[PDB]
RNA sequence: CGAAGAACCUUACCUGGCCUUGACAUGCUGAGAACUUUCCAGAGAUGGAUUGGUGCCUUCGGGAACUCAGACACAGGUGCUGCAUGGCUGUCGUCAGCUCGUGUCGUGAGAUGUUGGGUUAAGUCCCGUAACGAGCGCAACCCUUGUCCUUAGUUACCAGCACCUCGGGUGGGCACUCUAAGGAGACUGCCGGUGACAAACCGGAGGAAGGUGGGGAUGACGUCAAGUCAUCAUGGCCCUUACGGCCAGGGCUACACACGUGCUACAAUGGUCGGUACAAAGGGUUGCCAAGCCGCGAGGUGGAGCUAAUCCCAUAAAACCGAUCGUAGUCCGGAUCGCAGUCUGCAACUCGACUGCGUGAAGUCGGAAUCGCUAGUAAUCGUGAAUCAGAAUGUCACGGUG
C-alpha cells in the first residue's frame, strides 16, 4: 500500500514513525504535536527534513517513539522520517546526503574508568 | 532512642543486687562494671561504684538523675 | 603538534531565523541550561523592540562591531627580554572576541531583572558608552605604544 | 522449557540437541526464543599490600533459553535428559 | 606485569577445569567442595605425576578425570587405591563420587608435568644450570616450537636473588590466537624457597 | 591466627543451636496485642542466655583463609585468594570483560 | 591509603578476672555412648547441682564413635629480619624500543646489522648499503558501540483484524520494536593531483560509517636492595607457667594547632508554592515486603504477589506551566544547640542513622600561588550495586541536559 514504515535511533531513543498519505495530520503517541514537546527549539526540528523536501502537507505522520531524553526524542524522529521518505526514490536521496540528515549520530555516552572520576576528569594531586 | 514501646532498660543481675538491697539499707557502696542501665526512682539515693575502665568511682544518686544512664557520670579519657 | 583541528558547526534558531544569535547563545550557557538562557536571550531581544522601533537584530548587529576590535597585543617573549607584539586580529576570531566581552560586563551590570542587564549593554553599543566600548578602545591604545615592537624582535 | 547455563557454546548448542530430537517423534515444537542475560560485574584489588588505584573487574553471565512446544504427547525427551543435560546445562520444564 | 596466560584466555583458546551450573543459594558451598579436593589429591598424589583434575557436576552427584602420566602406579592391581579413595572423597563431598583416569603421553610438553621435576632435580643439589639445559632440549627432540623457563630464588649465593632466563624457539604472549601452557611449582631447598615459572608453547590457533 | 578461626568456630555452633526460642522472644515483643506483662518475663529470658547467640556477633570470615576485611558472600573467599583461584580456570562462568 | 563499613563482636593495644599437654594436631594410659539436663552462685570466664539418654557394628570377645582425666614429645606466636627469599602489585611508559645467530673489521674493551634519503601513531614501511637472518615488541587476533541480512515470538511486541468495560483489556497477528545467535560491511577500495611515481601524502565520489570509525582489555629487556614476614608460603632468630590461651568494661571516634583531598554555599541564568513530561542499569524464596490501613513525619499494622523480561524494589531529577519573592546577611545560607520521636540490635553514656519543633552563626566569589580537560568532552541533575543487623559527602557503575 502507501503506508511507510520508519524508524531512527539518537541517544537511546527509538521511534516508530508510519509515513502515509494524508492533511497535515501529526500525531504522536496520541497527543499532538505542540502539546507533545513543551516549549523548545525542537518543536520545528521535526519539521525540518519535511519543509525541506516540500511536503510540509502532503501526508499523515502516525510517530510512536520509546525510550530515551527529551531531546533526545526529538532527534529520533528527525532521523526516523529521512528514512521513511526514502522508500520512494531516490530524488531526494542528494537532497538529504547533501542536507547532512541521513547519518545516525554515533556519538554515545562514555564509561567510568577507575582511578578517574567522570569518564576523564581525575583528581588533583599537588 | 529505646523507643517507648520496649519501655525500660535495667540488667537482671543488677536487680537482684539492689532490690534485695534495699531490704537491708545503704550500708555498702554497688561495685558494678555495668554501664547499659538506667537509673530509676526504685533507686534513688543509692551508691554505685561504675567501672571507668581501670578502677570504679563512687556515685551519688540524686532524684534528678533518673532519665541518663550510667555512662555519663564515670569518666573514660582524662585530657589534663 | 600535528594539526589536526575539524570543524565542528551549530546553526539553528527556528523561533527567529537567525544564525549569528545561536552562536551568541552558546556564550550564554552555563552547564547546560539552554532552555534557561533561550528565554533571557529573547528576554533581553524584545525589551529592545519595546525600545527602540528597529528590528532588534540590527541593533545587535551594529553593537558587535562597535566592540569587535581590530589589532591586540600578542606577548611572545624573545627569551631573555619580555616583549609585547600588535598582532592583526584574525577575521574569524573577531566576532567571538565582542560577544564574551559582552556578557561579562552584562553579569557585573548590577541591576535587577537579569534581562535588563543584557538589555542595556546592547544600547550602549550602537552609540559608544558602553563598558565594552571603552575596555575596545582602550587596548586599540595598547597598540600604538607597542607599535615600535611590530617587525623587530616579534 | 527453560535452560540455563554459563556458556553459548553449549546451551545454544543442546537446544539443537532437543529440537531435532523431540520434532523427529512428531511432536511440534516452535523456534527457541532468548532471554536477557544475567551480567554480574566484581571489581576487585589487585596489590597484597595497599596501592589503590590497580584494579582488575571480572564478569560472570548466565545465558538463558526458551523451549516452546505444540502438541505433547512424548515422553521421549522426559528419558533423553540425561543425553541433553552434558556439562553445565540445567533445564526446568514448562511443557507447554 | 604480564597479566596472567590462562585469564586472557579463557574463550578462544582454552576453557574452564571445572563445568556445573549453580544456583545463587548453593554456590558457595560446591565450591569449598571443589578447591579442598585439589589440596587434598596432590598431597596424596606426589608422585605419579598429576597435571589437571576436571570436575563435571551432572545430575545430583559427581565425576572427576585425574590425570596421571604414570597411570599404572595409582592403578594399582586393578584398583586399590581407585576404590580406597572413591570410599574417602565422599567423606570431604558428601556425594557419590566417579574416579576416571587418563594418560598424559607425551609428558614432556605439560607444564606442571615439566615444573615438577625441576623441583625434585634442585633439590637433590644438581646444577641449576645443568638441570635445566637438558630439561628443555629434552622438551625440543619432540613436540614444540617454543620454551621458556625463569628460576628465581636464592639459587644457593649468600644474599642473591637472580634469575636465570633461558629460551628457545618462538613464544609468543600477546596473541590471544594462540595456545600456551603455564605453571608454577614451588622447591623448598636447605636454604631459601625456589620458584619456577614454565611457559610451554604449542601450536597456534 | 589459628586460635582466633577457632574461637570465631564455635560462635557458629551456638548461633545455630539456639536458635528457635529467640524467634519466639522476638514473637512475643513484636505484637502490638501482646500484654506486657507478657513482655516483661520474656525480657528476662534473653539477658539469661549466653550473649553468643546473635547474628550480630557472628562475623563473616574467609573460609580458606580467615582474613576480615575483603570478603563477598556470591563465593566464601577472601580478596586475593579469589584472584589466584580464578586465574587457573577453577571458578566456572569467571571471566575478564569490558 | 590496607579498611567493600570500629556500639560490643571485629581487636591485635590498655585494666583486671583466669588458665598450664593447653582453644586446636598426632602418638600414650584410664574413664564413660553421644546426648538432654530446662538450677543456683558469680561482671562473666568458670565452678557445682542436673529429671533424664544408654545407642551403634557385633568372631558377643569386643570394636569403632564421641566426651572426661593423667603424663610425654609437643602445640601455638599479628614477636625481629621485604637487605635471607618465593608470590603478588606500583613506577618510568602503552613509551618505541631492546637483544641474538653466523660473517667481516679492531692487539683489545668494542663496533657493524639497528646507520643514509623519504615516510609513519610505530625499529611502521620504501629506496639505499659488509652484513644476511631470527626473536621480543608495534600491528592484527579478543570485547563493546554504530548499518543491514538470515534463524527465533513468551512473560516481550501492536501495523492489519474484530473485540472491548476502551486497559494489547481480549481474541489474534509474526509487520514491527526489542532480545541474542549467526553473518556481510571498510580494504587508501575507487577518482584526481602530488612523490624517485615508492613507499606515502593532499583533495574527491559513493557510503550507516573514510583513512589505526569511538572505547576497553593487552604494558618488551629492565630500573628504584621501591612496598608487603600483618593475606598467604618460607630460611634463621627469640618466647613456651607465657611475647601463648579465656572473659568482662575501656580504647582506636581524645584535641590550642598545621597540611592533604571532598562536599555544600555565598543568591534573582535564583528562592518557594501549585500543577505536569520523558530514562538506563541493577538487586530480590533465609529475601522483596504491595493494596488497604493508622501516623505533622520518619513509620506502624496488613499480608498479597514472587523464584522472576510476569511480582516487588520504584516516585528518576534538572526542563516545562502559573503564582508570589525585588537583590536585603535576605522568604539567602544552613553550622551549632534545646526539646520531642521512630528503626535495628541483649545493649544507641563515652559512640549510630533518620524525623518533628524551635533557635539561627561564619559566609557578599575568596592572596602569593596551583591543578583538571580537546567532544556526547568539561559543567550541572538524578538512579543503582558491592561491603552490610544497623550506618557513605567515599569507591565502583548507568543515564538525562549539553
Ligand atoms: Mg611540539
Ligand atoms: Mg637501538
Ligand atoms: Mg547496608
Amino acid at each position: 500500500a502507501t503506508q511507510n514504515y520508519g524508524t531512527g535511533r539518537r541517544k537511546t531513543a527509538t521511534a516508530r514513525v508510519f509515513l502515509r498519505p494524508g492533511t497535515g495530520k501529526i500525531s504522536i503517541n496520541n497527543r499532538g504535536l505542540d502539546q507533545f514537546f513543551g516549549r523548545e527549539t525542537a518543536r520545528m526540528v521535526v519539521r525540518q527534513p519535511l519543509e525541506l523536501t516540500e511536503t510540509v502537507e502532503k501526508f499523515d505522520i502516525f510517530v510512536t517513539v520509546v525510550g530515551g531524553g527529551v531531546s533526545g526524542q526529538a532527534g529520533a524522529i528527525r532521523h526516523g522520517i529521512t528514512r521513511a521518505l526514502i522508500e520512494y526514490d531516490e530524488t531526494l536521496r542528494s537532497s538529504l546526503r547533501k542536507a547532512g540528515y541521513v547519518t545516525r549520530d554515533a556519538r554515545e555516552v562514555e564509561r567510568k574508568k577507575v582511578g578517574l572520576r567522570k569518564a576523564r576528569k581525575r583528581p588533583q594531586y599537588s | 532512642p529505646r523507643s517507648l514501646k520496649k519501655g525500660p532498660f535495667i540488667d537482671l543481675h543488677l536487680l537482684k543486687k539492689v532490690e534485695v538491697a534495699v531490704e537491708k539499707n545503704d550500708r555498702k557502696p554497688i561495685k558494678t562494671w555495668s554501664r547499659r542501665s538506667m537509673i530509676l526512682p526504685h533507686m534513688v539515693g543509692l551508691t554505685i561504684a561504675v567501672h571507668n575502665g581501670r578502677q570504679h568511682v563512687p556515685v551519688l544518686v540524686n532524684e534528678d538523675m533518673v532519665g541518663h544512664k550510667l555512662g555519663e557520670f564515670a569518666a573514660t579519657r582524662t585530657y589534663r | 603538534r600535528r594539526r589536526v583541528a575539524a570543524k565542528r558547526e551549530v546553526l539553528a534558531d527556528p523561533k527567529y531565523g537567525s544564525q549569528i544569535l545561536a552562536k551568541f547563545m552558546n556564550h550564554v550557557m552555563e552547564s547546560g541550561k539552554k532552555a534557561v538562557a533561550e528565554r533571557i536571550v529573547y528576554g533581553a531581544l524584545d525589551k529592545v523592540k519595546e525600545r527602540g522601533k528597529a528590528d532588534p537584530l540590527e541593533t545587535f548587529e551594529k553593537a558587535l562591531d562597535a566592540i569587535a576590535p581590530l589589532v591586540e597585543v600578542k606577548s611572545r617573549r624573545v627569551g631573555g627580554a619580555t616583549y609585547q607584539v600588535p598582532v592583526e586580529v584574525r577575521p574569524s576570531r573577531r566576532n567571538a572576541l565582542a560577544m564574551r566581552w559582552l556578557v561579562d560586563f552584562a553579569r557585573k551590570r548590577g541591576e535587577k531583572s537579569m534581562a535588563l542587564r543584557l538589555a542595556g549593554e546592547l544600547l550602549d553599543a550602537a552609540e559608544g558608552k558602553g563598558a565594552a566600548v571603552k575596555k575596545r578602545e582602550d587596548v586599540h591604545r595598547m597598540a600604538e605604544a607597542n607599535k615600535a615592537f611590530s617587525h623587530y624582535r616579534f | 522449557i527453560r535452560l540455563k547455563a554459563f556458556d553459548h557454546r553449549l546451551i545454544d548448542q543442546s537446544t539443537q540437541e532437543i529440537v531435532e530430537t523431540a520434532k523427529r517423534t512428531g511432536a511440534q515444537v516452535r523456534g527457541p526464543i532468548p532471554l536477557p542475560t544475567r551480567k554480574e560485574r566484581f571489581t576487585v584489588l589487585i596489590s597484597p599490600h595497599v596501592n589503590k588505584d590497580a584494579r582488575d573487574q571480572y564478569e560472570i553471565r548466565t545465558h538463558k533459553r526458551v523451549l516452546d512446544i505444540v502438541q505433547p504427547t512424548d515422553k521421549t525427551v522426559d528419558a533423553l535428559m540425561k543425553l541433553d543435560l552434558a556439562a553445565g546445562v540445567e533445564v526446568q520444564i514448562s511443557l507447554g | 606485569q604480564k597479566v596472567h596466560p590462562n585469564g586472557i584466555r579463557l574463550g578462544i583458546v582454552k576453557e574452564h577445569t571445572s563445568v556445573w551450573y549453580a544456583d545463587r543459594k548453593n554456590y558457595a558451598d560446591y565450591l569449598f567442595a571443589d578447591l579442598k579436593v585439589r589440596e587434598y589429591l596432590q598431597d596424596k598424589l606426589k608422585s605419579a605425576s598429576v597435571s589437571r583434575i576436571d570436575i563435571h557436576r551432572p545430575a545430583q552427584t559427581a565425576r572427576i578425570t585425574i590425570h596421571t602420566a604414570r597411570p599404572g602406579i595409582v592403578i594399582g592391581k586393578k584398583g586399590e587405591d581407585v576404590e580406597k579413595l572413591r570410599q574417602d572423597l565422599t567423606k570431604q563431598m558428601g556425594v557419590p563420587v566417579h574416579i576416571n583416569i587418563e594418560e598424559i603421553r607425551k609428558p614432556e610438553l605439560d607444564a606442571m608435568l615439566v615444573a615438577q621435576s625441576v623441583a625434585q632435580q634442585l633439590e637433590r643439589r644438581v646444577m641449576f644450570r645443568r638441570a635445566m639445559k637438558r630439561a628443555v632440549q629434552n622438551a625440543m627432540r619432540i613436540g614444540a616450537k617454543g620454551i621458556k623457563i625463569q628460576v628465581s630464588g636464592r639459587l644457593g649465593g649468600a644474599e642473591i636473588a637472580r634469575t636465570e632466563w633461558y629460551r628457545e624457539g618462538r613464544v609468543p604472549l600477546h596473541t590471544l590466537r594462540a595456545d600456551i601452557d603455564y605453571a608454577t611449582y614451588e622447591a623448598h631447598t636447605t636454604y631459601g624457597v625456589i620458584g619456577v615459572k614454565v611457559w610451554i608453547f604449542k601450536g597456534e590457533v | 591466627k589459628e586460635s582466633m578461626k577457632n574461637r570465631e568456630l564455635k560462635r557458629q555452633l551456638t548461633v545455630a543451636k539456639y536458635a528457635k526460642k529467640r524467634a519466639e522472644l522476638k514473637a512475643i515483643i513484636a505484637n502490638p496485642n501482646s500484654s506486657a506483662e507478657e513482655r516483661w518475663n520474656a525480657q528476662v529470658a534473653l539477658q539469661k542466655q549466653p550473649r553468643d547467640a546473635s547474628a550480630s556477633r557472628l562475623r563473616n570470615r574467609c573460609r580458606l583463609t580467615g582474613r576480615p576485611h575483603g570478603f563477598y558472600r556470591k563465593f566464601g573467599l577472601s580478596r586475593n585468594k579469589l584472584r589466584e583461584a580464578a586465574m587457573r580456570g577453577d571458578v566456572p562462568g569467571l571471566v575478564k570483560a569490558s
